[PDB]
């Protein structure tokens, strides 16, 4: 999905508010803090009522303005909330009774995902690899930069994993994929605009084709 | 036009998720209080600092960290939620690793402890995949011009740490005294361990 949360390489932002090493303070700054993380795990491990992506897919899918006036911790408490009134757990009316006001939610989504490739290659350690040029307007794990871009195997995952563009959508073709460790040169993503060495994604296996 | 849309306060809509699940059964009895024990007290950037003093001192502990990550956390009980397949990135005389999520905020909790704020800014998501060294200059972190510095982005399921050099004036230190100057931060990649 080409939302705003594809972020990577997005030109115009100011200073990382951090210094090196400076206290960042407690783990949680207010007392609710926790409470995204530990339903989400509710959700997932104990009603088994969604999955990790999906909790990713319907945080890309806050309204484009919402996403970027939120909070990180409130994004997953606005998605969380989402997802149990899509699965049918919870309502809308009950989490604004309780909440003493509104609670606006995710957009529904506009795909209904698609299933893990059927044709796909195992590749080496060495390989060059492309990016291949596809648009999903459902959940994918594939930032922009690296659409279409050329890179070289460093590692192949000995653990292979659900397709996200598949279970980001709770479907039942997800099946399983390795994950491969591409290099790219930094002009390869950014041109001439980039100060950097390289970059290593992490893509699965689905979203690569021979050089 | 481009206005917020109104929200009951933030911490009210938490509590009203939590209120709504938990009066359905759904949430276990002292659920939701175990997980920020955990994410508070064990989830925690020492266990991270562990594994490269241990690195530093002990050359075939070194070479597993970096060959079967997942193996050498495993040895210390480390694996956890979001932090299932480990691998180590080594920095070296003409390598500076990196690690950000620009998708959302993909981090090896257990052993570097849940990221900070600035970690999931959209400042630091936007900007280390093309400008890090002066996003790491910024920071504080000057990285010599002879040096390569390397950017992984967390996008699957890998969970990454980053093995920094051992810092010169260090030499014969235990590994509680090791384990001291390597912060949250020299394991995320934008700081370098400093020797006082
Ligand atoms: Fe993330
Ligand atoms: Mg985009
Ligand atoms: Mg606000
Ligand atoms: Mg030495
Ligand atoms: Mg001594």
């Amino acid at each position: 999905m080409d939302g705003v949360h594809d972020l990577a390489g997005v030109q115009g932002f100011g200073k990382v508010p951090h210094t090196v090493n400076a206290d960042i303070g407690p783990t949680f700054h207010a007392e609710w803090e926790h409470l995204p993380y530990s339903l989400m795990f509710a959700g997932v491990a104990e009603l088994g009522a969604f999955s990790v992506d999906e909790v990713r897919y319907v945080v890309e899918r806050m309204e484009p303005r919402h996403y970027m006036m939120t909070p990180y911790y409130e994004r997953y408490v606005i998605g969380v909330a989402t997802l149990m009134v899509e699965k049918g757990i919870l309502t809308q009316d009950e989490l604004e009774s309780l909440a003493g006001g509104p609670f606006p939610l995710s957009r529904p989504s506009e795909s209904e995902g698609r299933p893990a490739p059927v044709e796909t290659t195992t590749f080496e350690v060495g390989q060059r690899v492309r990016v291949r040029d596809e648009y999903v307007p459902g959940h994918i794990r594939m930032p922009a930069y690296c659409r279409g871009r050329v890179g070289t195997i460093s590692h192949r995952t000995t653990e292979k994993w659900p397709f996200p563009d598949a279970i980001g959508h709770g479907r039942n073709d997800a099946g399983e994929e390795p994950t491969y460790h591409v290099k790219f040169a930094a002009e390869e993503l950014f041109g001439s605009d980039t100060d950097g060495g390289s970059v290593v994604v992490d893509l699965f296996e689905g979203y690569l084709e021979p050089a | 036009e481009n206005a917020a849309p109104a929200q009951a306060p933030v911490s009210d809509r938490a509590w009203a998720l939590f209120r709504a699940l938990d009066g359905k059964g759904l949430v276990p009895d002292g659920y939701v209080e175990g997980w920020k024990k955990t994410f508070e007290e064990d989830f925690s950037p020492r266990r991270g600092a562990e594994l490269v003093a241990r690195a530093w001192t002990d050359p075939e502990f070194r070479q597993l960290l970096l060959t079967d990550g997942t193996a050498a956390v495993a040895q210390y009980g480390y694996l956890g939620p979001q932090g299932e397949y480990i691998v180590a990135v080594e920095d070296t005389p003409t390598l500076k690793n990196v690690i950000v999520c620009s998708l959302c905020s993909c981090t090896a909790w257990p052993i570097l402890g849940l990221p900070p704020t600035w970690y999931k800014s959209f400042e630091y998501r936007a900007r280390v995949v093309r400008e890090p060294r002066k996003v790491l200059s910024e920071m504080g972190t000057e990285i010599a011009s002879d040096i390569e510095i390397r950017v992984y982005d967390t996008t699957a399921e890998t969970r990454y740490m980053v093995l920094p050099q051992r810092p010169a004036g260090t030499e014969g230190w235990s590994q509680e005294q090791l384990q001291e100057i390597v912060t949250k931060d020299c394991l995320i990649g934008v700081a370098i361990p400093q020797v006082p």
